[PDB]
RNA sequence: GGCAGCCAACGUGUUGGCUGGGUAGGGGAGCGUCCUGCAUCCGGUGAAGCCGCCGAGUGAUCGAGUGGUGGAGGGUGUGG
RNA sequence: AAGUCCAAGAGUGCGGCAGUGAGACGGCGGGGGAUAAGCUCCGUGCGUCGAGAGGGAAACAGCCCAGAUCGCCGGCUAAG
RNA sequence: GGUGAAAAGUACCCCGGGAGGGGAGUGAAAGAGUACCUGAAACCGUGCGCUUACAAUCCGUCAGAGCCCUCGACGUGUCGUGGGGUGAUGGCGUGCCUUUUGAAGAAUGAGCCUGCGAGUCAGGGACAUGUCGCGAGGUUAACCCGGGUGGGGUAGCCGC
């Protein structure tokens, strides 16, 4: 029962250069260069994923931030207040309300300004 | 690699060449050399328990009785000169399935010509008698003298 | 999905910043941070969302300490033995808006983006600028109390 | 007027009509969801207290369940002979906002 | 010296570009009748008969 | 009736063979022998 | 779609590359002015170029019955060919590979309106 | 919100609790190849192969989904 | 005596199969050295790397936080 | 090694010295032209789309403008539960294998593709487990008879 090593063999190598297509030079046409990228590339897709997440908050909170300083407050004071008042609202969202609707970004700025401490800075 | 021809000879220096390390034009990498884990003769046959075997004989002509796929004749044709028509004729009064063994004796060679050239009929003399054919088999047509002596040889 | 600036999204508007008294150090953060554009809810740190700043009395701008004469500005022309270097009094006095654009760009991220970002910063020595016609907004660098 | 629905552990800023894509629901397509608001704006006014909020509810109906993108996981540790493939398609329920 | 690593296509193909031929500039002549083209320099030889022009 | 296509093994009667040497995701490399030794290329004997 | 006439001169021994040369300079210039270029190009990769763009005109004015002085080589390349592998000795009894490389020249005229 | 390993409960497989980084290595279960017993099904109304498209699977991989080339053998089940 | 106890996936015994038997650094206790070495040799129900991704030490196997089953464009935090 | 079922292997046109081709023909097919079944990859072109000449890039990945196509919608050209190509820009990002305490390592091997290339087989072997058969018994070896697997074979072997 001899077996050529052909039928089989060519199936990885079809799917590893169709991720590849799009690649630079080797990457995209030799299929051991592109194995290569691949390792690469889906550790890099993997990490990319869940640092995405991080990311974007990132995003959303120096948004909030801008919002926050031209509604005159601060981001960390204004999220404090946000807490005390019990607004539940997530960066995502709140950054969305500072680009789209900066009048309710105001609001929830007013909000969380009167639910921050008299003193901020009291032991409490 | 020792049975294909050639290759006793080192192919070059073990040093200063630049190439890998070889020892032989026939060893197994190379194009034309020898196969490492190839094929060899093998004797498959295996030493089943007589027990084992005469049990899946029974049990196989135990499912055929159960389901009534076990048929029984004094003679496959007439007699004398062996008839396919006649056989097929008779073969399908008894049976519409495709697959048939015909457990006949050694002596009616008139019935076993006959029947032998049916496309899915086997012809199985009683002693021969086994799993393999039964199970393939759809029916069993036994000649008389067939079924009693596998009885006889049996039950003895 | 987030939202990301399109094409005719990044409007840019010009604020110019008085140098005069100012610590070199805030003035460059605080321009740093409208050439960015983080005072815009909008930003976005793939695009440059932020506004044109123009930097006047650069010359008059305040140090502290001894930086004025114990601090470097170096610079190596890649040949041997080739690292000019000028204290920042002396580069105030030669070229005076440098000292506030390297501390600008200095403080700017270091990337193509920031170089494009780096084409809006219209520092200036004298009291005068020529982008009147901009009329630019004057911004003072105040600080969001808590 | 939008409402910042809590849906699937996650929030998503929706008005009547908006559609969106959250995590799976156990109601049929065509079925209607009660889902609870983290902040509802009407134009000007903003309802943040959470008294005011647990009294509106934004009701959806699943259009279908999908499944996301085929995320391909290939972790890789070198000089360690490691490899996991794996593969995922999260499953997601498509909402359309039929009001406030 | 020996090439320590195979040139990328992108840089072979770059420096490849770079061997190229220059097309000759041609100038019309009038030889038996009808007009023919031919360089510039070549033009004084086709005026006086000199240049076999196929 | 019973066929040589319904005859198939008693539960748990046949194992698959364990193909070593093929891949790094069943025993592969070293096939089982771990790093460079006499193990990893001879069997010593018992004695 | 302009008509058109191909011409394929093929296994001509020329190095594709060194055919490409010469291509290069007469791709999308119409047939004469392509052939007045290849007749005074210096390159000896012409001649075998120059034949197949004056076969493609005479295509192109025979079996198509196209005016030749509305005809331009709308697409002309050069593949590479069955390469003969030779071997030239050199020092210290070393065989280098010399590669006799040939060239499939493609030529493709369109009839384009004046 | 999805999957998987152990365990429990009751059921006639649902739930729940824990637990799921991993080299040498151990165990388990599988994908794919071609050769065949048997059984079926597809094929000059176009098999395989190859190139795609649209997709599919928790993985190896898959398309008795499809289009181009092709020209004659293939698939599926269940075993060896 | 309790706790842990739908688990540590514990301990022990007997079997199938192993791999390992070159360790590294860090803290503490020490020998050799010059109470040098990123030195060397020990002890350490000490840790980590080895075989460990993620965050922080800028970069930086061994340091600090923290042990990656997968997906979220949610939230709270650790070291910092 | 493989044209095609058959040589029907291009009587006679055109470009060329020829090669080779374009016609025209044979052929079911010339996407079978004695370079010939299928015709992969490497490799080399050409055409089109995007992109790039202020830029420091393990060549990817994640966000992603712009541009170019596709499927729907509404039937304004703009929006969508869309899809595909390209990728300005930003974040993150130190090849694979081997061997190591530890390698992106400036340690080893690999220029590239295709094909081949390594725990296999014999034995009433040994041990252990699975699974059948029969069970205080279980098996038979050689050999004999069967155009086959089948039937005999009580010598021995292991139990006891």
């Amino acid at each position: 029962a001899r077996v050529k090593r052909a039928l089989n063999a060519q199936k990885k190598r079809r799917t590893v250069l169709k991720a590849s297509k799009g690649y630079r030079g080797q990457r995209s046409r030799l299929y051991r260069k592109a194995k290569e990228q691949q390792l690469h590339s889906l550790t890099y897709a993997y990490r990319d994923r869940r640092a995405r997440k991080g990311e974007f908050r990132k995003l959303w909170i120096s948004r909030i931030n801008a919002a926050a300083r031209a509604n005159d407050i601060t981001y960390n004071r204004l999220i404090q207040g946000l807490k005390a008042a019990g607004v539940e609202v997530d960066r995502k969202n709140l950054a969305e309300l500072a680009v789209s609707d900066p009048a309710a970004f105001t609001a929830l700025v007013d909000v969380a300004r009167a639910a921050l401490p008299e003193d901020v800075n009291a032991p409490s | 690699r020792g049975e294909v021809s050639g290759g006793g000879k080192k192919p070059y220096r073990q040093k200063g060449t630049g190439r890998a390390r070889q020892g032989s034009t026939r060893a197994p990498q190379f194009t034309g050399g020898g196969t490492v884990h190839g094929p060899k003769p093998r004797d498959y046959s295996q030493r089943t328990p007589k027990k084992m075997i005469a049990a899946a004989l029974r049990g196989a002509l135990s499912d055929r009785a159960r389901n009534d796929r076990i048929h029984a004749v004094t003679e496959l044709v007439e007699g004398q000169t062996p008839s396919t028509k006649s056989a097929k004729t008779f073969l399908g009064t008894l049976t519409e399935n495709k697959k048939v063994l015909v457990v006949i004796g050694r002596t009616d060679e008139v019935g076993a010509k006959s029947v032998r050239n049916l496309p899915g009929v086997h012809v199985i003399s009683p002693d021969q008698l086994n799993t393999y054919d039964v199970l393939n088999a759809d029916d069993v047509v036994f000649s008389v003298e067939a079924l009693n002596a596998y009885i006889s040889a049996n039950s003895k | 999905p987030t939202y990301t600036p399109k094409a005719g999204d990044t409007t840019r508007s010009w604020y110019v910043i008085d140098a005069s008294d100012v610590v070199l150090g805030r003035l460059a953060s605080a321009a740093a941070t409208l050439l960015r554009g983080k005072h815009k809810p909008t930003f976005t740190p793939n695009v440059d969302g932020g506004d044109f700043v123009i930097v006047i009395n650069a010359d008059k701008i305040a140090v502290s300490g001894d930086k004025l004469t114990k601090k470097f500005a170096y610079r190596h022309s890649g040949y041997p033995g080739g690292l000019r270097k000028r204290t920042i009094g002396e580069l105030l006095e030669k070229h005076p808006t440098r000292v506030v654009e390297n501390a600008i760009i200095g403080m700017l991220p270091h990337n193509k983006l920031g170089r494009q970002i780096q084409k809006k910063l219209k520092v200036y020595a004298g009291p005068d600028h020529p982008h009147a016609a901009q009329q630019p907004i004057p911004f003072e660098i105040k600080q969001v109390a808590q | 007027t939008y409402a910042i629905v809590k849906t699937g552990g996650k929030q998503y800023k929706v008005a009547a009509g908006d559609v969106v894509k959250v995590e799976k629901l156990d109601s049929e397509p065509g079925a209607s969801v009660s889902l609870p608001v983290a902040l509802v704006v009407d134009g000007a006014n903003v309802t943040s207290k959470a008294d005011d909020l647990a009294k509106v509810a934004v009701t959806a109906e699943v259009l279908e369940h999908t499944k996301g993108p085929k995320i391909r996981i290939h972790k890789f540790k070198n000089k360690t002979g490691y490899h996991k493939r794996q593969g995922h398609r999260q499953q997601l329920t498509v909402l359309k906002v039929t009001g406030i | 010296a020996v090439p320590k690593r195979r040139m990328s296509r992108a840089n072979t193909r770059s420096r490849r570009a770079q061997w190229k031929a220059e097309a000759p500039g041609l100038v019309t002549v009038s030889v038996a009748g009808q007009q023919r083209k031919v360089p510039r320099r070549l033009l004084k030889a086709a005026r006086l008969g000199l240049v076999d022009l196929d | 009736v019973i066929k040589l296509h319904d005859l198939k093994p008693a539960p748990g009667e046949k194992k698959a063979k364990t193909r070593v040497g093929r891949g790094e995701g069943s025993k592969g490399k070293t096939a089982g022998r771990g790093t460079k030794g006499t193990k990893a290329r001879k069997n010593v004997p018992v004695m | 779609e302009f008509p058109s006439a191909t011409a394929k001169a093929r296994y001509v021994r020329v190095s594709a590359t060194k055919a490409r040369r010469v291509i290069d300079l007469v791709r999308g210039k119409s047939v004469e002015e392509a052939l007045d270029i290849l007749r005074w190009a210096p390159q000896a990769a012409s001649e075998p170029v120059a034949k197949v763009i004056a076969s493609a005109a005479a295509n192109a004015q025979n079996n198509e019955g196209l005016d030749p002085s509305t005809l331009v080589v709308a697409t002309v390349y050069a593949d590479e060919g069955p390469t003969a592998k030779r071997i030239r000795p050199r020092a210290q009894g070393r065989a280098f590979r010399i590669r006799k490389r040939t060239s499939h020249i493609t030529v493709i005229v369109e009839s384009r309106p004046p």
